[PDB]
RNA sequence: AACUAAUCCUAGCCCUAGCCCUACAAAUAUAAUUAUACUAUUAUAUAAAUCAAAACAUUUAUAAAAGUAUUGGAGA
């Protein structure tokens, strides 16, 4: 088994100089073991690509698939750690990059 | 296939150890010893092939004669069956 | 096995206006009745422990330990500080890069109060200007300024294991005087959450 | 089964050596009982390690791994009490030292002197230093339960000291069963009929 | 009494109960024959109470206070038996010279092995005991092949033992 | 006594006496509902109810009115890591009713700053 | 290293012991 | 007991063991011993030791007095047979 | 720097040499492993064939002299 996605979240960038733009935050979150088909989960993943944090949460809340409920929990967990550990000042200011 | 991800430790071998250094000594025992002892007499190993060589069937047959009485009953029966296959292969093909 | 004991045997009470402050040195002599007998106990095992000269040795440990934070020299910092102090210094610095520097001390360091199978804790008074800037995992600056000096007065407690022949003075704890101002605030903004209630429940 | 700092059969040992584990065994040079000279409570000097050159008292000996454990020496740092509410407190955790990594200390002169085993007048084996020959007495170690024999106070169901030491046996040609009969006067006049053992 | 099956009411709920060392063999030997018989029951009574308490602990899913107490009693009880057995053994040897309390002899089974057969007392003799005669204490002729196999098996074990040692020797060189 | 050989009896033979008893018994709180005078015991499977009656009457001087004994089968369903069935030891439960009007009841055994987060409280800076 | 001594055979008459089981029959014959 | 004809149980009083219970009143030996109590050096009793302790003094005294003979070996404690004793050392006929 | 995966070194073996060998309780041959009577109590035939003779039939091995003479559906 490989867990390099977590290691991507452990990456620490060098201290930015005062004359350097504020680096946009990147958060890597994953759920390794889900009793669900990846293909079915991929369909949910494909649609939500590039959407905002709030928009994705709203869409998931009214989704009927079991995987969507799992994604919402994963998404909520990612948002919590992003503010808690990745210095995300605004909860709304988040979007699904990947 | 896949290969090792780690290098084996380095190993150093001494080529001048007594065994290698003295390998072959007294091989001229016969010519330098008045031929009293033949170099074949210096062979140590299985009794049936000390100073003797032959084909697989001959080696097996000689082995049976030398230690047949001192061999296990199960081994002797297996050797007898093995000899049959060797005999037919060489003597009929 | 413990080479240190959490907490301070007796907490020294700082007087307001000590930052403005001979004088305070005499206060130790007045309070030496409370502390000198303790000073003798450290002297008995060592005999070279003096309140006048300890701060210089104590000051180096304090600065050096802070320097290890910049380089994350955990092994070095272990020796400088006691087991209790080590987690405090580095626990909240996880996944952070900090540039820390020590500006010239505003006033000379002086031993303030000491106490003591036997563990001796020495309170030292330090007023020093320092520069601190902590950055995020991504390098974003989150606290302090890179090269701005902040003047802070604090009382620092070092500890030593008197019984052990190799026992040495290691940084143990810091006493914060009440009159000291609050530390600089974080750049980012926090939110105090409101009460969470179940559906039938009502707001409080 | 690889012997570790964890006691054999413990939960840590079970995790260390699960039933399916077939790790490459670690080979430990066999040491004879006569050869072995390190015992719990012995002051020894660490030849090599984190605290090399520091003399310490042995507290645990895993002879299977030729390991000698010195309290407060060869110490790395770990956190005790790690929990959700609190980060935890750093504490001293000892690491094992191999037999060759320590040497015994001559009492009068503190040095890592090599020793040779020799008997005494009483016959008890005692280590003798190869150089500056001297007797290293066996160190005194407290009882594992922490009970000092003399200080112990008898609790319920505990025979007093004198009662245990009293001798009442009188050599006689009677078994316990026969003796019990005489004291309690059991008498049986019936007799089993002839039995053919086979 | 029923109370004897249970611990002291004060001791109930305690983490442990203070108890001393177990009886050693020599002290029991010093005690008289009658004393040893009396002691065994005294040792047994505590064991039953500790066993009685332990089972209740199992029912309640609770730990047994001072579990070493049971081990100490068993050690005392075990030491008593050997001392009593030793005295019985000594007298038996003197009066009869028999090293075993029960009659026995070495007999050959049908597999060709030699095993100690303990004689059994019967109401009838062996010759009139057809079932005992029916019992087989003789080895069949075909067991000779098995005996040869047993000798060969022992030799194979030694050969395998040398192979086991050789593999261990390899790693010693690798490790050191 | 258990795991021991008892002498064979013939007509006119000696009375059987056990001077030292290897039977060990455990008093257990009733799993089922039983009369208060009734007492449950976990006893070796080789012990007879008469032996228990003699055992209680002699060793413990307990008067007994009635005795009822049952054998509980030990579950063998459990299996180890090797898939080898594990058998629970079978035990015998003895229901003993006291005499002399005595009654029994099982005893009750086992009666940084929030405003400044991310900076350790150690820092005064 | 120094080479091992050259092999030397036992000289002189050697009379086999008839009772010994190991000795072969041909070594006990009058021709021998 | 013994089951008679018709599969009817008939208890044999002889075959039913009688528990001989020692008198534990006043007995100082208890389940445990103090940690204060020192252990004794083990000296297991053996046939030779039992003979030395019990039989040897009697024979030694008689031999010096001259009143020793093969006929009186049983006087010193020899039992020609174990039969007749409630506890027979060999064959063992008693329960522990 | 990705998931699934992959990585490793000893578990031991193999062949000769050497060496022959002569080293708990409880229950049980009844129905083995059933604490005491029943009911008397018990193994082992040329080794064959397969196979070779291209089938199959007598037949077909299992230190030098020497694979020679002899023997053989003179053929394997």
């Amino acid at each position: 088994i490989s867990r390099k996605w977590e290691k991507k979240n452990k990456i620490v960038y060098p201290p930015q100089l005062p004359g350097e733009p504020r680096r946009p935050a990147e958060i890597y979150h994953c759920r390794r073991q889900i009793k669900y088909s990846k293909d079915k989960m991929w369909y949910l993943a494909k649609m939500i690509r590039g959407m905002s944090i709030d928009q994705a949460l709203a869409q998931l809340e009214f989704n009927d698939k079991k995987g969507a409920q799992i994604i919402k929990e994963v998404l909520l967990e990612a948002q919590d750690m992003a503010v808690r550990d990745h210095n995300v000042e605004f909860r709304s200011n988040l979007h699904i990059a990947e | 296939a896949f290969v090792r991800l780690t290098l084996p430790p380095p190993k150093v071998v001494d080529r001048w150890n007594e065994k290698r250094a003295l390998f072959g000594v007294y091989d001229n025992i016969g010519i330098l010893g008045n031929f009293e002892k033949h170099p074949k007499e210096l062979i140590k190993g299985p009794v049936w092939l000390r100073g003797w060589r032959g084909n697989e069937l001959q080696r097996c047959v000689r082995k049976k004669k030398f230690v047949g009485n001192r061999m296990f009953i199960e081994d002797l029966h297996n050797l007898n069956k093995r000899i049959s296959y060797l005999y037919k292969h060489f003597n009929r093909h | 096995h413990l080479a240190c004991t959490a907490g301070i045997f007796d907490p020294y009470v700082p007087p307001e206006g000590d930052a403005r402050m001979l004088t305070q040195r005499t206060e130790r002599l007045r309070k030496n009745a409370a502390s000198q007998l303790a000073i003798r106990k450290i002297r008995e095992f060592d005999a070279n422990f003096k309140t006048k000269d300890f701060p210089e040795k104590a000051k180096d440990i304090f600065i050096e330990a802070h320097l290890c934070l910049n380089n994350s020299d955990h092994d070095r910092l272990h020796t400088l500080v006691t087991e209790h102090c080590f987690p405090d210094m580095v626990w909240d610095l996880k996944y952070k890069t900090v540039r820390w520097g020590f500006v010239e001390s505003l006033e000379p360091a002086q031993v303030v109060h000491v106490r003591c199978n036997m563990y001796g804790q020495v309170t030292v008074r330090l007023h020093t200007r320092q520069t601190l800037a902590i950055y995020d995992r991504f390098g974003r600056l989150m606290y302090g300024q890179e090269d701005v000096p902040k003047d802070v007065l604090e009382y620092v407690v070092f500890e030593r294991h008197l019984m052990n022949p190799y026992g040495s003075w290691r940084m143990h704890a810091k006493i914060v005087p009440a009159w000291a101002p609050p530390k600089q605030p974080i750049l980012k903004t926090l939110m105090i959450p409101g009460p969470q209630l179940k559906p039938w429940e009502e707001y409080e | 089964y690889r012997y570790g700092m964890s006691r054999p059969g413990s939960i840590a040992d079970k995790r260390k050596n699960p039933p399916w584990s077939r790790r490459r065994p670690v080979v430990v040079e066999p040491i004879s009982d006569e050869d072995w000279h390190l015992f719990c409570g012995d002051m020894v000097e660490i030849l090599e390690g984190k605290d090399a050159g520091k003399q310490g008292k042995v507290v645990q000996v895993v002879r299977q791994r030729n390991w000698v454990v010195l309290e407060g020496l060869n110490t790395h740092y770990r956190y005790i009490g790690r929990t959700k509410d609190h980060r935890g407190t750093m504490i001293a955790s000892e690491a094992p030292l191999l037999h060759h990594q320590v040497k015994l200390v001559d009492p009068v002169d503190r040095k890592p002197t090599e020793i040779q085993w020799r008997f005494t007048e009483a016959g008890e084996r005692v280590r003798v230093s190869t150089r500056s020959g001297r007797i290293i007495p066996k160190p005194e170690f407290p009882r594992a339960d922490g009970i000092v024999p003399e200080t112990w106070t008898d609790g319920p169901k505990d025979t007093s000291v004198e009662d245990a030491l009293e001798r009442t046996y009188v050599p006689r040609l009677k078994t316990l069963e026969e003796d019990v009969m005489e004291a309690m006067g059991i008498q049986e006049t019936r007799r089993f009929k002839k039995v053919y053992w086979y | 009494g029923l109370e004897e099956f249970f611990d002291d009411p004060k001791n109930w709920g305690e983490e442990k109960v203070k108890s001393g060392a177990s009886w050693t063999c020599q002290q029991l030997r010093n005690k008289s024959n009658e004393d040893l018989h009396k002691l065994w029951y005294v040792l047994l009574k505590e064991r039953n109470m500790l066993l009685t308490l332990e089972q209740e602990a199992k029912r309640q899913r609770l730990p047994m206070p001072s579990p070493e107490r049971l081990e100490k009693v068993v050690d005392s009880m075990d030491n008593v038996d050997k001392v009593v057995q030793e005295r019985e053994d000594a007298l038996r040897l003197l009066q009869t010279g028999q090293e075993k309390p029960r009659p026995g002899a070495w007999r050959r089974d049908i597999f060709g092995r030699i095993v100690w057969h303990k004689f059994k007392q019967w109401p009838i003799p062996w010759y009139l005991n057809k079932r005992y005669n029916r019992r087989r204490f003789f080895a069949m002729p075909y067991v000779d092949r098995f005996i040869r196999l047993r000798i060969e098996k022992h030799a194979r074990i030694e050969a395998r033992k040398r192979s086991l040692q050789k593999k261990k020797e390899k790693i010693l060189h690798a490790k050191f | 006594a258990r795991n021991v050989l008892y002498p064979l009896y013939q007509l006119g033979g000696p009375q059987l006496r056990v001077f030292r008893t290897n039977f060990f018994i455990q008093l257990v709180r009733p799993g089922t509902a039983q009369p208060e005078d009734t007492v449950q015991f976990r006893i070796p499977m080789e012990m007879t109810r008469v032996d228990l009656r003699n055992y209680l009457e002699q060793i413990y001087n307990v008067p007994v009115a009635a005795v009822r004994t049952r054998v509980q089968h030990g579950s063998n369903r459990r299996r180890d890591h090797k898939n080898v069935r594990i058998k629970k030891p079978d035990y015998k439960v003895a229901y003993v009713q006291l005499a002399h009007g005595q009654t029994f009841t099982f005893p009750d055994l086992f009666p940084s700053d929030l405003r400044c987060p991310g900076i350790p409280s150690w820092f005064g800076l | 290293y120094r080479a091992p001594p050259p092999p030397r055979r036992r000289p002189g008459p050697h009379s086999p012991d008839p009772e010994n089981l190991l000795t072969p029959r041909w070594q006990l014959t009058p021709r021998y | 007991g013994i089951y008679t004809s018709d599969r009817k149980f008939v208890q044999i009083k002889e075959m039913v063991p009688e528990f001989v219970v020692p008198d534990l009143t006043g007995f100082k030996l208890k389940p445990y011993v103090n940690y204060r109590a020192p252990a004794g050096i083990d000296t297991p009793l053996t046939a030779k030791a039992l003979f030395q302790e019990t039989v040897a003094p009697a024979i030694e005294k008689d031999f010096k007095e001259g009143t020793f003979d093969a006929n009186n070996l049983e006087k010193y404690g020899f039992e020609p047979t174990q039969e007749g004793k409630l506890f027979q050392l060999y064959p063992k006929n008693f329960p522990r």
